[PDB]
């Protein structure tokens, strides 16, 4: 009896598939679909780029952490071909086995060689460097060992974030509802705890996201399952127990928060309440706005590093929505109200299961890469016609 | 028009799940939402008619017998571009 | 044209992995179906009433 529902559901998943596949040549200017070996838990675009002008493309790089199986937890680097304007394959390589799970693997902005990795299976943060990757040999039987082991938490950490300006400053929010700001240039071989700059207990339920300001050392935000946003400044003395602010942002467990890279005043917040909230720091009594359109849990969100009014959101209904926020308050015809509010811009659904995560390629405009639960990678950019 | 559609389905002594589903959705669209739908099956092999009130949670074909034949047959129903049968949005 | 258009032929794997019906396998059917509103339902009911009564008559004929 439950079969019937499951098989129908699988079939309309397939349905959405080739109904996206069928009309692709009228929607996108680029599509690269890659069936990697393994489920890719995360992706992060690499800011260094090769330009083969005579050959006629560019290659960007990607860092993946995948699972081969249970306990087989690995990392890899990919090269990605983008076509050229000014005058075609996805290559996997650099595969190194990890000691334990990866849920979030963040690389330091001003130095690619370092990657802070944590997973849902351990409370230790493992930070890897040049030598750890380059001293590894795929012929060896053992995995890598990171540059450092950072441990203050007692539950696994959910995510991390480097400081974009403060050199070698990191944060780690965990499942035991605590925060930790870390400083690697303050190591001691005798004191692995000297890396511990601050530890905070402001949150009340398991933290889902902690993340720094794009242009500021001392500003970060934390969001937790108790439906609360907390604003932290680390150079506060009372910050170990008192957050800078605490706001009731949503009515469901918050999943993620994104900071506007261009503008230091806007942040975005997603929850299982299928609604996306905006926030401005001079008026925190008030939800800045609310974007509708997902009809089940939204999981994760991100701004565009080229234009700020473009916001991307991913959810459990197998869609990713792109919003151009320059359309607040605008008029829309009667038939134009079908697809949603006019500030909705684009909607991509080429996947077939819960999209794991996204990332913008910062070297090309309008392009994004998404990894999904069905072992699929998607590199896609819409046509000019919708935004040109 | 509904009789047109039935004549179209009928003489076809074979028809995949999909085509019957499109017949169903065509008929419903030609009808509307607020008219209660009933169905009548004629089994000329055992010569029996059966009357069944079909609601918004009733599935098209109900005489499937094997869980993998289940797999195929009421996999097939969720192909319409319309939303699902048997589940309420 | 836009309400019942298929959105896959796609390969479905069974427990072993066999390719199963995409709603594209035309089986041999004998049990046909029809839909209608309450009017045809009531027509059908009265019709079966009349049929059953004449059938009883025929069964008594002997």
């Amino acid at each position: 009896q439950a079969s019937e529902e499951g098989i129908n559901q699988e079939k309309c998943i397939n349905e959405e598939y080739k109904i996206w596949k069928k009309n692709s040549p009228f929607l996108y200017d680029l599509i690269i679909t890659r069936a990697l070996e393994w489920p890719c838990m995360s992706l992060q675009w690499y800011p260094e780029q090769q330009i083969f002008a005579e050959h006629g493309y560019t290659e960007q790089k990607m860092f993946l952490g995948v699972r081969a199986d249970v306990g087989k937890y690995l990392l890899a680097v990919a090269s990605i071909q983008l076509p050229y304007l000014n005058q075609l394959r996805v290559n996997i390589s650099n595969l190194y086995s990890h000691p334990e799970s990866v849920c979030s693997a963040k690389l330091m902005p001003q130095d690619d060689s370092c990657v802070a990795t944590v997973g849902n299976y351990h409370n230790d943060v493992l930070v890897f460097d040049k030598e750890s990757f380059e001293s590894y040999s795929s012929a060896s039987e053992s995995p890598l060992k990171p540059k450092y082991r950072l441990t203050k938490h007692t539950q696994p950490c959910t995510s991390v974030c480097w400081n974009f300006l403060s050199k070698g400053t990191l944060v780690s929010g965990s499942q035991d509802a605590t925060l930790s700001c870390w400083d690697l240039n303050a190591y001691n071989e005798s004191d692995s705890a000297s890396v511990l700059k601050v530890h905070i207990s402001s949150h009340e339920k398991q933290v889902s996201d902690v993340r720094f300001h794009y242009k500021h050392q001392d500003l970060l935000a934390s969001v937790s399952y108790d439906q609360y946003l907390h604003v932290h400044d680390i150079r506060r003395p009372d910050a170990s127990t008192k957050p800078a602010r605490s706001v009731h942002a949503h009515s469901g467990p918050i999943h993620s928060v994104a900071f506007n890279p261009h503008n230091d005043f806007i942040l975005a917040t997603c929850s299982t309440d299928k609604t996306i909230a905006l926030w401005d720091l001079r008026n925190l009594n008030q939800r800045l706005h609310t974007l509708e359109g997902h009809e089940d849990i939204v999981t994760k969100i991100s701004f565009s590093p080229h234009e700020e009014p473009i916001l991307a959101s991913t959810s459990a209904d197998r869609r990713t929505l792109v919003w151009d926020l320059s359309r607040i308050g605008e008029d829309q015809p009667a038939e134009e109200a079908q697809d949603g509010p006019p500030e909705l811009l684009f909607m991509h659904g080429g996947h077939t299961s819960c999209t794991i995560d996204m990332d913008w390629c910062p070297n090309y405009n309008w392009t994004m890469a998404t990894a999904a639960e069905d072992n699929i990678l998607q590199i896609w950019t819409p046509s000019r016609s919708i935004w040109g | 028009q509904v009789f047109m559609y039935y004549e179209k389905d009928r003489v076809q002594r074979r028809t995949s799940p999909r085509q019957q589903i499109m017949y169903r959705i065509q008929t419903e669209t030609a009808f509307g939402p607020d008219e209660n739908l009933c169905c009548i099956d004629w089994n000329s092999q055992t010569r029996q008619s059966a009357i069944r009130l079909m609601g918004r949670e009733d599935l098209t074909m109900g005489t499937l017998k094997s869980d993998a034949e289940k797999w195929c047959y009421y996999i097939g129903s969720y192909i319409m571009s319309s939303p699902t049968e048997g589940i309420l949005p | 044209f836009s309400t019942g258009e298929v959105w896959v032929n796609c390969k479905f794997t069974d427990t072993d992995g066999s390719l199963l019906d995409d709603g594209t396998k035309l089986s041999d059917r004998s049990v046909y179906n029809l839909f209608g509103n309450m009017s045809l339902y009531c027509f059908f009911r009265l019709f079966h009433t009349l049929y059953s009564r004449l059938e009883e008559i025929k069964n008594l004929e002997q």
